[PDB]
């Protein structure tokens, strides 16, 4: 079918620890990822779904594998304890994608920030004109607690389908423990 | 058709793959699998080697599983390079190399998709220094046995140079498959870095070697050359004799004094020549 | 286990490469065997009388 | 806690069909495999190995990849093909010590306690023998940092077989100093051993280089060693050093007088055995 590799781009932080959403902050996003990973899967069995992270410690927790069975055995007891690290996180999500068995797949990232960034603005701009020289289309989806009206991702988006991209996206977080489903049900509509 | 000069190029690391499968797994007979680049009408080219598991116990060629093979030809095609299969091997433990009728069979089954895949057999046991025993064959029409024609139509005195031997004739040699003559690709960015590291000792001339049993070893050989040389005392005062062509075969009972004195003379020198010096140059170095 | 055949145990071989393959445990010569147990035989010390 | 390690031509070769391999992509590639073999005995031996996927930008150098899925399968073959070989850690290209190998290791010590690294030659080029191993040791010690652990290296050689050195004499047919007389020992280890110490004199001099201008550590743990050898420096010629010297002079020199004193007999009697086969056959046969 279409080439793509969908990579998840999970979110250990330690902001995502509490019990605001209503099984928890971990299980409502492993179920997310679980009926997305279902979503690529049955529109098109080459797609395989491996996980990441973006902490301080960038694991690769489970393999790059069309199996399941690993991410659902590690997403339990799985820790999320962690300083957030994403000026790391592009490029352990870039570099990923060119270890891959085809280059010829879209290069398609989803990426789940539930915690405040300490990034520098220029540092990711200069990330955003390294993929820009590298042709990477990623849908950032937020998550969590967050600086409302999230700083310095709106820009980053913008300066990712700058030059005739024009074809990515920023879903934001609301600030309300609502039911998750209904959250990511925009992007599994259309893209 | 083929002219007998189809001179198959190999590798330096498949041989040493070849042995290590052929010897740690010796009397049942092993086979694997060859990885290498095919090339024209002419040669072959052979770079890599992967081995094959067994199936059972009992010498056998078993068959392929092709579930495993299918697995390994993108396992590192994912990681290094595209090859693609040109030939397989198995391993005769001590016989020498020849087909058997259970090694013709599987051949016949691989020369069905392409007509060049190569059989090699490799004998770990007959191979010493400059003997890593081979002979790679590939079977030959026995449709052309009935017509009585000879194959393989020589343009070249380039393939009847290697003799086969008479083991191998005994069996479908010289009727079902041929020879071909192999050499082997050596390279500057191998060949140097092997030879500068077997065998280097470290710093072991630049000792004494047991400095008080030296000097007691250099009487534990002496005080028997005495009387090592009381039979050179002996054997020559019977000449002018019985014609010394006789004394060539009555001597494999006894020992003789003249080669085993002329022995640990050597022995006595180079013990006390290499100790001694380096006894004097430990003296000006170390301050 | 080359640590364990020893002078006079007893060991199976290859055909044609002629190695060994495979220690054995003693053999027990079937005439033995055939001599070892196969009396069903029920009589008891109440049937003999008189000595 | 490990004695030496052992390894052998195969995976000597193994490495550099590898370089070969990915020698195509001219910038930069760095060769990183997984290190197969056992250890028995308190000895390390090295067999086998293969190479993994791996991928390196310059900037911000602490991103690293090792496909482990292409690590359990293709070890669950070997396994397959022999249970006696395992993993026994790993290995990259070491031209120069790069800087993601201090947690490579950590990152897959969960397969090998002792998970050694191997740092191995591309371009062969010294006068000893280009097979780097180190070991990892961890520390809440003395003045670094309060989480530190640096490598230390353990002494390395190439193991032979009997299986190889069929293989291993016959690829060579180039040169081989072999029939060792009274002179292999004087070129293997008194032209060479004698510039052996050379390069262990001037390393010592590498390090020298910051007496008052090099890197702002300076020595502490390194100079009690040092302050040894001027101090284990061997024992002057005044003593009976110099007497018992003469003694063993004295007494080594006379094997070699009478030895040397044979070898003329011994030759003398071999040229009567050639005036026999002279003057005895010119006028039998003419
Ligand atoms: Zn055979």
């Amino acid at each position: 079918m279409v080439l793509e590799s969908t990579m998840v781009c999970v979110d250990n932080s330690e902001y995502m620890r509490n019990g605001d959403f209503l099984p928890t902050r971990l299980q409502a996003q492993q179920d997310a990822v679980n009926i997305v990973c279902h979503s690529k899967t049955r529109s098109n069995p080459e797609n395989n779904v491996g996980l990441i992270t973006l902490a301080n410690d960038c694991e690769v927790l489970t393999t790059l594998t069309p199996d399941t069975g690993r991410i659902l055995s590690k997403l339990h007891t799985v820790q999320p304890k962690g300083k957030i690290t994403f000026c790391t996180g592009i490029r352990v999500a870039h570099l990923a994608l060119k270890h891959r068995q085809g280059k010829n797949h879209k290069m398609r990232i989803i990426a789940f920030v539930g915690s405040p960034v300490e990034d520098n603005e220029k540092d990711l701009v200069k990330l955003a004109k390294r993929l820009k020289k590298e042709k990477v289309n990623v849908d950032i989806i937020n998550f969590g607690e967050e600086e409302v009206n999230t700083e310095k991702l709106t820009a980053f988006v913008n300066t990712l389908n700058g030059k005739d991209g024009t074809g990515s996206h920023l879903v934001t977080v609301p600030p309300g423990p609502s039911l998750a489903d209904a959250l990511i049900s925009s992007p599994i509509l259309a893209g | 058709a083929v002219d007998t000069a189809e001179q198959v190029y190999i590798s330096s690391l498949a041989l040493l793959k070849m042995l290590k499968h052929g010897r740690a797994g010796v009397p049942m007979e092993v086979m694997g699998l060859m990885l290498g680049e095919f090339v024209d009408d002419y040669t072959v080219r052979v770079i890599d080697v992967f081995a094959m598991p067994q199936s059972g116990t009992g010498v056998s060629v078993e068959a392929v599983d092709p579930v495993f093979q299918a697995k390994m030809l993108d396992m590192l095609k994912q990681t290094g390079r595209p090859e693609m299969v040109v030939g397989w091997y198995h391993s005769h433990p001590g016989f020498g190399c020849w087909l058997s009728g259970v090694d013709i069979n599987t051949q016949q089954s691989f020369e069905a998709l392409s007509e060049r895949a190569v059989a090699v057999v490799v004998d770990p046991i007959q191979s010493v220094k400059g003997k890593v025993v081979i002979d790679a064959f590939r079977l030959i029409n026995a449709n052309m046995m009935v017509l009585g024609h000879e194959p393989r139509q020589t343009t070249s005195n380039l393939g009847h140079l290697n003799k086969p031997s008479i083991q191998a004739l005994i069996h479908g040699l010289n009727r079902h498959y041929y020879s071909i003559t192999i050499n082997y690709r050596k390279n500057e960015l191998e060949q140097k870095m092997l030879l500068n590291l077997h065998k280097k000792s470290w710093m072991e001339g630049l000792t004494l070697q047991d400095y008080s049993e030296h000097c007691k070893h250099n009487e534990s050989v002496v005080k028997e050359m005495l009387e090592l040389a009381k039979n050179y005392n002996k054997a020559v005062e019977e000449e002018d004799k019985m014609t010394p062509e006789q004394l060539a075969i009555k001597n494999v009972g006894k020992q003789d004094p003249k080669r085993h004195l002329e022995e640990h003379v050597d022995v006595l020198m180079t013990s006390n020549i290499v100790q001694c010096l380096a006894a004097m140059l430990d003296t000006v170095v170390f301050k | 286990d080359k640590s364990k055949l020893k002078p006079g145990t007893r060991v199976a071989l290859d055909m044609t490469t002629l190695t060994i393959m495979r220690y054995l445990p003693r053999e027990v010569d079937p005439l033995v065997y055939n001599m070892s147990h196969e009396d069903p035989g029920n009589v008891s010390y109440s049937e003999i009388g008189g000595l | 806690a490990v004695q030496k390690v052992v390894v052998h031509p195969l995976v000597l070769l193994s490495v550099v069909d590898h370089f070969n391999r990915i020698g195509k992509v001219g910038n930069q590639k760095r060769v990183v495999g997984v290190l197969l073999g056992s250890w028995q005995k308190k000895v390390l031996d090295v067999s086998n190995s293969f190479a993994v996927p791996f991928d390196e930008d310059d900037k911000d150098d602490s991103v690293w990849f090792l496909d482990h899925d292409y690590l359990e399968n293709m070890y669950g073959m070997f396994k397959k093909v022999n249970a006696r070989e395992r993993i026994v850690g790993w290995y990259h290209t070491g031209p120069k010590l790069h800087k993601n190998d201090i947690a490579i290791n950590e990152l897959m010590k969960r397969y090998c306690p002792n998970s050694v690294l191997v740092i191995i030659d591309v371009k062969p080029k010294d006068l000893g023998l280009p097979t780097e191993a180190y070991i990892s040791v961890e520390e809440v010690h003395d003045d670094g940092t309060p989480t530190s652990k640096t490598f230390e290296h353990v002494t390395s050689e190439i193991g032979a077989e009997e299986a190889e050195e069929v293989g291993v004499e016959h690829l060579l047919r180039d040169i081989k100093d072999t029939t060792v007389g009274t002179l292999s020992q004087r070129i293997t280890n008194q032209v060479h051993g004698l510039k052996g110490l050379n390069s262990k004199l001037l390393d010592i001099r590498s390090y020298l280089e910051k007496v008052a201008t090099g890197k702002l550590p300076i020595n502490h743990q390194i100079i009690y060693q040092l302050q040894d050898v001027f101090n284990l420096l061997p024992d002057v010629s005044l003593q009976e050093f110099v007497k018992a010297f003469y003694l063993k002079t004295n007494d080594q020199m006379v094997v070699v007088y009478l030895a040397s004193l044979i070898r003329s007999v011994v030759a003398l009697h071999n040229l009567i055995n050639n005036k026999i086969a002279n003057r005895d056959a010119e006028k039998k046969e003419g």
